[PDB]
């Protein structure tokens, strides 16, 4: 006897306990009033008229089930469901040197975004009348590594300022991608504590004036809001969070990250730490390849990208077969048969690392490496359609995603990789010029072999089904217009088209002449 | 790293943190009671004569043989959770005074403080009760 909590620790340097009233609890009351386990009034020994006692907020340890109230922490599974709800959170801190001692206050709040908010040490302090949120003196933590936090003590900024700054920076980053938040953090504890300041909590509610569920809360006037229609909202109404380290990693976060990702260096700036927590959580779930059981609602613009993907695939590789008349085509990165051009005399060979159980006999099991495999595929042509690899074979038709370009679809990853999401999000390697060294960049063209049938648009680049004339032939002139439109959409979503050096538009004309 | 003074015991950890974070600290607690959660403990308990004024607000503890006596700044939820007070600016009623509760309902004196409000007529608990009405 007896058990005590780090939570609400009284960090004051006051040597006396508290008068039985104005004392928060029987644990607090001073020895002088306590007898037989009871606490007792002594008019003789006076209550403090004026006192300031810092209350530690640490080890908030909140696990509770209320039917109306939603869990703040979410399952590893449920965190996968919502990604880029994902924001890394690690807060550097400071301790109180002077008026009181023993607890920790937020100094620099880091995020998966480059963003870094700093605050003036502020803590909860008890007086006779009320508990009062106020500034405090504080010191940098002791270590030599922590010497860099010294200047940050002075810098800024009021907390009523910061919590609005956080909500806006969170509002604009998350608005299009998700309806909610999840914080990915390494040490569950401290940043839960940092959350006291901006965060509020409660049973789910709907955005005010808006349609969807509410992200934010404004104290100024009782209201609720979402990422979208909400400013001047200083609070976060129902955030979610998950602890990566809670997944059983052996070491410290820096070690675990550094294996998978050599792109994120170390500056002890709080953002770096919170980047690394996403950068590593991504890898853990999403470097495990392309789980198809998950389902991600799309907004948006993606569906059109989806179809335009197939349309540009079909046409390019068709033409590519006409032009250069390859004996065989090696399709790599095809879990299922699915010939992009259904009908060609060409011998079509399938390869992927993981074949589908159905269509397993059609496909050969292979992981492509240029080091091993440049020798073997010499004959015919090779096709990689969103099969992302180290440097590509000389004779090739490939579509690769460029991580560098930005859309609401794709999110950062390890290392330099981006994780692209429409459905079934595939994490992909970083766009690298070195892999396209043998191939050349694929100029736009449009090819149809057809009979022909508001204003005419004539295009030098296309093989018009009929080039005798202008020749704007209302069937092709319209069909070209449509394809170039859905082509310019696929390249806008940042896909790249690469072909063998040998390919030439001209060799297509010879299929026309007859 | 304590190096500090412990004000609280584990059994209350969950509840207080919940009520702390809530936009509605009142409802939050109330619901929690419903959830099969334990009510607040460790609030300050008086050794009394059990004779005195029945009144709920007292400057020095006054208990009926039925009622029991509490420090009460412990039984004020907003004091106990170190969060702002229902009164707009900014002060608390139960800090600097004592509060009595019927012995049966003194299992959860914290809610009892929220649930009921004392009348300005007899300055005593309403319904537990009043000569008025
Ligand atoms: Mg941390
Ligand atoms: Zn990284
Ligand atoms: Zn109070
Ligand atoms: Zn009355």
């Amino acid at each position: 006897a007896e058990n005590v909590t780090g939570l609400f620790k009284d960090c004051s340097k006051i040597i006396t306990g508290l008068h039985p009233t104005q004392a928060p609890t029987h644990l607090s009351v001073d020895i002088k009033f306590k007898t037989e386990g009871l606490c007792v009034d002594i008019p003789g020994i006076p209550k403090d008229m004026t006192y300031r006692r810092l209350i530690s907020m640490m080890g908030f340890k909140m696990n509770y089930q209320v039917n109306g109230y939603p869990n703040m922490f979410i399952t590893r599974e449920e965190a996968i469901r919502h990604v880029r709800a994902w924001i890394g959170f690690d807060v550097e801190g400071c301790h109180a040197t002077r008026d009181a001692v023993g607890t920790n206050l937020p100094l620099q709040l880091g995020f998966s975004t480059g963003v870094n908010l700093v605050a003036v040490p502020t803590g909860y302090v008890d007086t006779e009348n009320n508990t009062e949120f106020t500034r405090v003196n504080a010191k940098p933590p002791p270590g030599d590594q922590f010497k860099h936090l010294i200047p940050l003590m002075y810098k800024g900024l009021p907390w009523n300022v910061v919590r609005i700054k956080i909500v806006q920076m969170l509002s604009d980053t998350l608005k299009g991608l998700s309806d909610r938040v999840v914080f990915v953090l390494w040490a569950h504890g401290f940043e839960l504590t940092s959350m006291k300041y901006f965060v509020k909590i409660g049973p789910e509610r709907t955005c005010c004036l808006c349609d969807k569920r509410a992200t934010c809360f404004s104290t100024s006037s009782d209201t609720y809001a979402c990422w979208n229609h909400s400013v001047g909202f200083d609070y976060v109404y129902n955030p979610f969070m998950i602890d990566v380290q809670q997944w059983g990693f052996t070491g410290n976060l820096q070690s675990n990250h550094d294996q998978h990702c050599q792109v994120h260096g170390n500056a002890h700036v709080a953002s770096c730490d919170a980047i690394m927590t996403r950068c590593l959580a991504v890898h853990e779930c999403f470097v495990k390849r392309v789980d198809w059981s998950v389902e991600y609602p799309i907004i948006g613009d993606e569906l059109r990208v989806n179809s335009a993907c197939r349309k540009v695939q079909h046409m390019v590789v068709k033409s590519a077969l006409l032009a250069d008349k390859f004996p065989v085509l090696h399709d790599i990165g095809n879990p299922k048969a699915i010939k992009c051009v259904p009908q060609a005399e060409v011998e079509w060979k399938f390869y992927d690392a993981q074949p589908c159980s159905d269509k397993a006999y059609k496909i050969e099991e292979l992981f492509y490496s240029y080091a091993t495999h440049h020798d073997k595929f010499t004959d015919g042509v090779c096709l990689f359609w969103n099969c992302n690899v180290d440097r590509y074979p000389a004779n090739a038709i490939v579509c690769r995603f460029d991580t560098r370009v930005l859309s609401n679809l794709n999110l950062p990853g390890c290392d330099g990789g981006s994780l692209y999401v429409n459905k079934h999000a595939f994490h992909t390697p970083a766009f690298d010029k070195s892999a396209f060294t043998n191939l050349k960049q694929l100029p736009f063209f449009y090819y149809s072999d057809s009979p022909c049938e508001y204003v005419p648009l004539k295009s030098a680049t296309c093989i018009t089904r009929c080039n005798l004339g202008g020749a704007v032939c209302r069937h092709h002139a319209n069909e070209y217009r449509q394809y170039l439109d859905a082509y310019n959409m696929m390249i806008s979503a940042g896909f790249s088209l690469w072909i063998y050096k040998q390919f030439d538009t001209y060799n297509l004309w010879n299929t026309f002449t007859r | 790293g304590s190096a500090g003074n412990a004000t609280e015991v584990p059994a209350n950890s969950t509840v207080l943190s919940f009520c702390a974070f809530a936009v509605d600290p009142a409802k939050a607690y109330k619901d929690y009671l419903a959830s099969g959660g334990q009510p607040i403990t460790n609030c300050v308990k008086m050794l009394c004569t059990h004779t005195g004024t029945g009144q709920a607000i007292t400057v020095t503890p006054e208990a009926n043989m039925d009622q029991e006596s509490f420090g009460g700044a412990s039984c004020c939820l907003y004091c106990r959770c170190h969060i702002d007070h229902p009164n707009p600016k900014g002060f608390c009623d139960l800090k600097g005074k004592y509060v009595q509760i019927p012995t049966t309902c003194a299992n959860d004196p914290v809610g009892f403080t929220l649930r009921n409000t004392v009348c300005t007529v007899c300055g005593m608990w309403k319904g537990y009760g009043c000569s008025c009405d």
